[PDB]
């Protein structure tokens, strides 16, 4: 099953449960759409991007590639991951 | 605690630095302080001897970021079952995207510059309380 | 091997992932499964490229190596509303402002 979230802008972003679960905040807001007043789209994206990226890594055994962020989005992305707590 | 144990008794090691990371091992001598050794590029090897007992971690030498050697903190050679060199295999953590995030900010910004950046208190202190062995050793213990 | 997507339309992007050898059809039923719109009302695309039903993903170059989960390759979607398809329409993600000085 899929949740949507939801960027200040508008985007619906769509990805499963279990991977937005990855952040407690989003557990929360939903106990299956929760919208993001303070997060835009750029950075939305890449958070999505990061719970695939966990769930894929997290107890594998082939090798970590480095999570990348580029240096225009890394200030919003990192309050963005204070908030959602991932 | 964390100290190595000086058991005489010699291992040979493969230090395999598969992370994209220039990697600082670190070794735990017998008082329990971080002895630096020679750097490893990234996805290079080194052959090394050590010790059975002898404990080790390793880091990004530049930042101190955290490391996995065969996907624990520590690495601990063992016995070398017929001449065989013990793999110790050095990756990247799955790091949570706040500490990511803060690996990035923290190598665009100056440290005198990270009171200037608009955040909470709360992130100046965590982009200020940068990675450091001496307190995964307090963790640790 | 998984492929990792970001199927996109307007303001709609799906984070999914498929096996390589999967088709473009099965990805329509995957779509199915989220949006409730069948896969003859579905267009799929690589860029500006229809993509045919029979086709396999890494035919069409979705690739594990480039469709990776921290970076997922993007495939278009467009609905038949009643009787004719609407173009591809992808809105934009919004710009990042400029970098601060400190950085
Ligand atoms: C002195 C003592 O009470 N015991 C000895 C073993 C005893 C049999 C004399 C001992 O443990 N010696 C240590 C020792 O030889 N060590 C500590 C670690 O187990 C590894 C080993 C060592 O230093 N080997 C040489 C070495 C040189 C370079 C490297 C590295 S790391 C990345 N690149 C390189 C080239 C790795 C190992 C020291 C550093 C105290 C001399």
């Amino acid at each position: 099953m899929y949740v949507k979230l939801i960027s200040s802008d508008g985007h619906e972003f769509i990805v499963k449960r279990e991977h937005a679960l990855t952040s407690g905040t989003i557990k929360a807001m939903l106990s299956n759409e929760v919208n993001f007043r303070e997060i835009p789209s750029h950075v939305l994206s890449k958070v999505c991007m990061y719970f695939t990226y966990k769930v894929r890594y997290t107890n594998s055994s082939t090798e970590i590639p480095e999570f990348p962020i580029a240096p225009e989005i890394a200030l919003e992305l990192l309050m963005a991951a204070n908030f959602l707590d991932c | 605690v964390l100290r190595s144990v000086n058991s005489r008794e010699p291992s040979q090691v493969i230090f395999c630095n598969r992370s994209p990371r220039v990697v600082l091992p670190v070794w735990l001598n017998f008082d329990g302080e971080p002895q630096p050794y020679p750097t490893l590029p990234p996805g290079t090897g080194r052959r090394i001897h050590s010790y059975r007992g002898h404990l080790w971690l390793f880091r990004d030498a530049g930042t101190h970021d955290g490391l996995l050697v065969n996907q624990t903190e520590l690495f601990v050679p063992s016995l070398n079952v017929d001449g065989q060199p013990i793999f110790a295999n050095i990756t990247l953590p799955v790091y949570t995207l706040k500490e990511r995030c803060l690996q990035v900010v923290r190598s665009l910004v100056k440290p005198e510059n990270y009171r200037r950046l608009d955040i909470v208190r709360s992130l100046y202190e965590d982009l200020e309380d940068h990675p450091n062995v001496q307190k995964d050793l307090e963790r640790l213990t | 091997m998984d492929v990792f997507l970001m199927i996109r339309r307007h303001k709609t992007t799906i984070f999914t992932d498929a096996k390589e050898s999967s088709t473009v059809f099965e990805l329509k039923r995957i779509v199915e499964g989220i949006l409730k719109r069948p896969p003859d009302e579905q267009r799929l695309y690589k860029d500006d490229q229809l993509l045919d039903d029979g086709k396999t993903l890494g035919e069409c170059g979705f690739t594990s190596q480039t469709a990776r989960p921290q970076a997922p390759a993007t495939v278009g979607l467009a609905f038949r509303a009643d009787d004719t398809f609407e173009a591809l329409c992808i809105e934009p993600f919004s710009s990042p402002p400029e970098l601060p000085d400190v950085m």
